[PDB]
């Protein structure tokens, strides 16, 4: 099984995107069809579906009513119409096949409309489970744009120590894009110094947090410094973290 | 509602077991199915209804049912099996969810389990004059790679204004993550105490902080 997903792009939140996906080497007009999506890094969410013909259609209630989900039997080609789009829509979207070879059991009795065919009444429906997979195409919506980040103090205290080492760090706070370079005193701290990975906020902003621990004598005596530097907005920081 | 737990681990070549457990809304009548997610690629068909596998499904793999909780069970627990496991369960036809599972990452151990050290740090004063509230749980020095991040006001379980990071691979083999809760100052003033609760492994290691 061949899926191949397209359409994905930056978009900011209430604009529209148009998915596609390409099907091949699986009688594609048999199969019912699956959109789900994928955040990096959390779990798996199902978006919409659709039977063989397209005249069921399936969507979550995330996405009721603003997503539409299509496809053209004529050219093997799922679609996804994405209208009003939000940053909680921000992921990985995968196509997948439908494990059901679905056939129709029950027909009407009369033509339409025109076209002269008869639509069917009755079938064996979606199972509905994912066979096949695509490669996915990403999606991300955000009005996210080059910014500095906001650096503030973590201070060390009673909580923040144990056996004579203090705990103490900053956090640097919302900004885009990446990366920033965080250092200690200049770069005369090194031991002990741990920059966590920053995390991607739904804002489309990166966050993040230097700690390092120390101990906790030469607290009032020993100044403490970190060296916040994101060169994309030109901003140069160096914050004197303080009981 | 599919729980699942985050972390599955054994010593090479030992049978493994996973659950996927929820309500009656769910497979209280109906079908589940397992998929395999491995680092880097798309989700790929494991098991389907409850424990039918297909061709390229090794043997080892194997699925089983009953109540309101399903089970994956894994023979001879080799590299090959690392990866991220997702239980689901489509009774569209009616309702929803609708919906995947959480879900399990599979680990061959080459070390005894690590759980993890926690610190929490509380919103500094120059943030709150800023009108914003923010409290940091650092998570570091566990092993396998996977833990479950759980907020709390009081008691209750806080949900809304959470951002957690996937674990990353520290420089001694093992790993490390982080945990942000948005707050506004009203509802950190509000509160006696907000907690940090990480669980992993079946271990659970948790600190609290408050004005």
């Amino acid at each position: 099984v061949q899926l191949v997903e397209s359409g994905g792009g930056v978009v900011q939140p209430g604009k529209s995107l148009r998915l596609s996906c390409a099907a091949s080497r699986f009688s594609f007009n048999r199969y019912g069809m699956h959109w789900v999506r994928q955040a990096p890094g959390k779990g798996l969410e199902w978006v919409a579906a659709i039977s063989y013909d397209g005249t069921d259609k399936y969507h979550a209630d995330k996405v009721w009513g603003r997503f539409t989900i299509s496809r053209d039997n004529s050219k093997n080609t799922l679609y996804l119409q994405m209208n009003s789009l939000r940053a909680e829509d921000t992921a990985l979207y995968y196509c997948a096949k439908d494990l059901r070879e679905d056939e129709c059991e029950e027909w009407w009795s009369d033509y339409y409309d025109f076209g002269k065919q008869l639509p069917c009444r009755k079938s064996r429906g979606v199972a509905g489970i994912f066979d096949g997979w695509g490669q996915g195409t990403m999606v991300t919506v955000s009005s996210a744009s080059t910014k500095g980040p906001s650096v503030f103090p973590l201070a060390p205290s009673s909580k923040s120590t144990s056996g004579g080492t203090a705990a103490l760090g900053c956090l640097v706070k919302d900004y885009f894009p990446e990366p920033v370079t965080v250092s200690w005193n200049s770069g005369a701290l090194t031991s002990g110094v741990h920059t966590f990975p920053a995390v991607l906020q739904s804002s489309g902003l990166y966050s993040l947090s230097s700690v390092v621990t120390v101990p906790s004598s030469s607290l009032g005596t020993q100044t403490y410094i970190c060296n916040v530097n994101h060169k994309p907005s030109n901003t140069k920081v160096d914050k004197r973290v303080e009981p | 509602v599919l729980t699942q737990p985050p972390s599955v681990s054994a010593a090479p070549g030992q049978k493994v077991t996973i659950s996927c457990s929820g309500s009656s809304s769910n497979i209280g009548n109906n079908f589940v199915s397992w998929y395999q997610q491995r680092p880097g690629t798309a989700p790929k068909i494991l098991i389907y209804e409850n424990n039918k596998r297909p061709s390229e499904t090794p043997d080892r793999f194997s699925g089983s049912k009953s109540g309101t909780s399903a089970t994956l069970a894994i023979t001879g627990l080799q590299t090959a099996d690392e990866a991220e496991y997702y239980c689901a369960t489509w009774s569209a036809s009616l309702s929803s969810a609708r919906v995947f599972g959480t879900g399990t990452r599979i680990t061959v151990l080459g070390q005894p389990k690590a759980n993890p050290t926690v610190t929490l740090f509380p919103p500094s004063s120059e943030e709150l004059q800023a009108n914003k509230a923010t409290l940091v749980c650092l998570i570091s020095d566990f092993y396998p790679g996977a833990v479950t991040v759980a907020w709390k006001a009081d008691s209750s379980p806080v949900k809304a204004g959470v951002e957690t990071t996937t674990p990353s691979k520290q420089s001694n083999n093992k790993y490390a993550a982080s945990s942000y809760l948005s707050l506004t100052p009203e509802q950190w003033k509000s509160h006696r105490s907000y907690s940090c609760q990480v669980t992993h492994e079946g271990s659970t290691v948790e600190k609290t902080v408050a004005p």
